[PDB]
C-alpha cells in the first residue's frame, strides 16, 4: 500500500520568553495511515498527559494531529518531539529551536 | 445538523 | 469574506482489535465546532466551540443518531470496498470523506461538496453540479451505479443547498464575533547567520485567522520561490496560525530582500525588511 510519512514542527504557542510559561505544541501533518505515536520529551523524558486535537485531515486526504502541552522555556531545559509511524524504521526526533 | 450518508 | 461549513469522516478497520473506529469533526472554516468518535466511552456528537453550546438537545441528539447510523454505514462501506478491490481479510483499510457547503459573502451558496478516498487515494466525488459523479476506477463505479439508482445525488444536493447552506449561516450568525473576524497575521524578520558568507533571513506570521495567508520574500522585486523555505501553516492552539518563510542570503544583501504579507485582517498589504 502506498503510504506517506509525516511532516513535523515543534514550537511554540506564544513567543519564548525564558521562564515564562507558554506551550509547547508538536504538529503532524502530512501522513497516511492515521496511526502515529507522538510524544514530547523534556531534557529526554516523556512529558505526561499531553493533549492532542481530534483527527481530521487535508484536502490531500492526507491526516494531522496537533499535540501540545505547557511548558516553561528555559536556557538550560531542552524539548523535544518524537514521531513514530508506520513508514518510519525508527522514531524520527525534532527539537525544539526557538528559531523556528 | 450533518447528513446520513449513503453505503459504498 | 466567503465561509464554509465542512465534516470530515474517518473510518479505519482494524482486524482483530474490534470493529472501525468511526470519527467525525465538523468545521466553520478554520474552527472546530463538533466532534463525534465511535472510540469514546460514550459516543455522542460534543460541542468543541463555544458557540454551538447554544444549540438545544434536539441537535445533540439528532446529530448524535446520525453519526451512530453513519457509524455502521461505513463499517458496511469499508466491508463492501474490500470485496471490490478484492483484498485480503488481514489488512488494515481507511475509508475517508469530506462534505459541505461554500457561501459568499452576502450568503449565497458558492457550491457543494461530497467526496470520498479509500487508502488515501480519491474514490468517488459529487460533481460541482450536484447532479452526477465522478468515479476513480471500477470499483467507483459499482457505487456509482448504486447511487444511480437510488439517486443519491439528489438526496445530498437537498441537504447541500437547504439543510447545510442554514445552518453554516445560523453558526455565522452565532459565532459572528470569532467566524467573521478576521485576524491579522503579526509580522517581523528575523536574521541568523549560517557562515561568515551568508545569513537566513526568516519572515514570520503570527497570531492569524483563518489560515490562509501570502508569504513570499522577493530579492530585487523578484519573487524567489524556488530558493525559500516556506513551512506549512501551522496551529497555534488559541484559534490562531502561524507561518514563516526563509532565504538564505549572502552577507551584506539583506538590504536586498523584502517580505510580502497579504492576509484578510490587514487593511492593506505589508513589505518588510530585516531592521537591524
Ligand atoms: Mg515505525
Ligand atoms: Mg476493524
Ligand atoms: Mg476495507
Ligand atoms: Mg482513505
Amino acid at each position: 500500500m502506498i503510504q506517506r510519512t509525516p511532516k513535523i514542527q515543534v514550537y511554540s504557542r506564544h513567543p519564548a520568553e525564558n521562564g515564562k510559561s507558554n506551550f509547547l505544541n508538536c504538529y503532524v501533518s502530512g501522513f497516511h495511515p492515521s496511526d502515529i505515536e507522538v510524544d514530547l520529551l523534556k531534557n529526554g523524558e516523556r512529558i505526561e498527559k499531553v493533549e492532542h486535537s481530534d483527527l481530521s485531515f487535508s484536502k490531500d486526504w492526507s491526516f494531522y494531529l496537533l499535540y501540545y502541552t505547557e511548558f516553561t522555556p528555559t536556557e538550560k531545559d531542552e524539548y523535544a518531539c518524537r514521531v513514530n509511524h508506520v513508514t518510519l524504521s525508527q522514531p524520527k526526533i525534532v527539537k525544539w529551536d526557538r528559531d523556528m | 445538523t450533518e447528513v446520513e450518508t449513503y453505503v459504498l | 469574506g466567503s465561509h464554509s461549513m465542512r465534516y470530515f469522516h474517518t473510518s479505519v478497520s482494524r482486524p482483530g482489535r474490534g470493529e472501525p473506529r468511526f470519527i467525525s469533526v465538523g468545521y466553520v472554516d478554520g474552527t472546530q465546532f463538533v466532534r463525534f468518535d465511535s472510540d469514546a466511552a460514550s459516543p455522542r456528537t460534543e460541542p468543541r466551540a463555544p458557540w454551538i453550546e447554544q444549540e438545544g438537545p434536539e441537535y445533540w441528539d439528532r446529530n448524535t443518531q446520525i453519526s451512530k447510523t453513519n457509524t455502521q454505514t461505513y463499517r458496511e462501506s469499508l466491508r463492501n470496498l474490500r470485496g471490490y478491490y478484492n483484498q485480503s481479510e488481514a489488512g488494515s483499510h481507511t475509508l475517508q470523506r469530506m462534505y459541505g457547503c461554500d457561501v459568499g459573502p452576502d450568503g449565497r451558496l458558492l457550491r457543494g461538496h461530497d467526496q470520498s478516498a479509500y487508502d488515501g487515494k480519491d474514490y468517488i466525488a459529487l460533481n460541482e453540479d450536484l447532479s452526477s459523479w465522478t468515479a476513480a476506477d471500477t470499483a467507483a463505479q459499482i457505487t456509482q451505479r448504486k447511487w444511480e439508482a437510488a439517486r443519491v445525488a439528489e438526496q445530498l444536493r437537498a441537504y447541500l443547498e437547504g439543510t447545510c447552506v442554514e445552518w453554516l449561516r445560523r453558526h455565522l450568525e452565532n459565532g459572528k464575533e470569532t467566524l467573521q473576524r478576521a485576524d491579522p497575521p503579526k509580522t517581523h524578520v528575523t536574521h541568523h547567520p549560517i557562515s561568515d558568507h551568508e545569513a537566513t533571513l526568516r519572515c514570520w506570521a503570527l497570531g492569524f485567522y483563518p489560515a490562509e495567508i501570502t508569504l513570499t520574500w522577493q530579492r530585487d522585486g523578484e519573487d524567489q520561490t524556488q530558493d525559500t523555505e516556506l513551512v506549512e501553516t501551522r496551529p497555534a492552539g488559541d484559534r490562531t496560525f502561524q507561518k514563516w518563510a526563509a532565504v538564505v542570503v549572502p552577507s551584506g544583501e539583506e538590504q536586498r530582500y523584502t517580505c510580502h504579507v497579504q492576509h484578510e485582517g490587514l487593511p492593506k498589504p505589508l513589505t518588510l525588511r530585516w531592521e537591524p
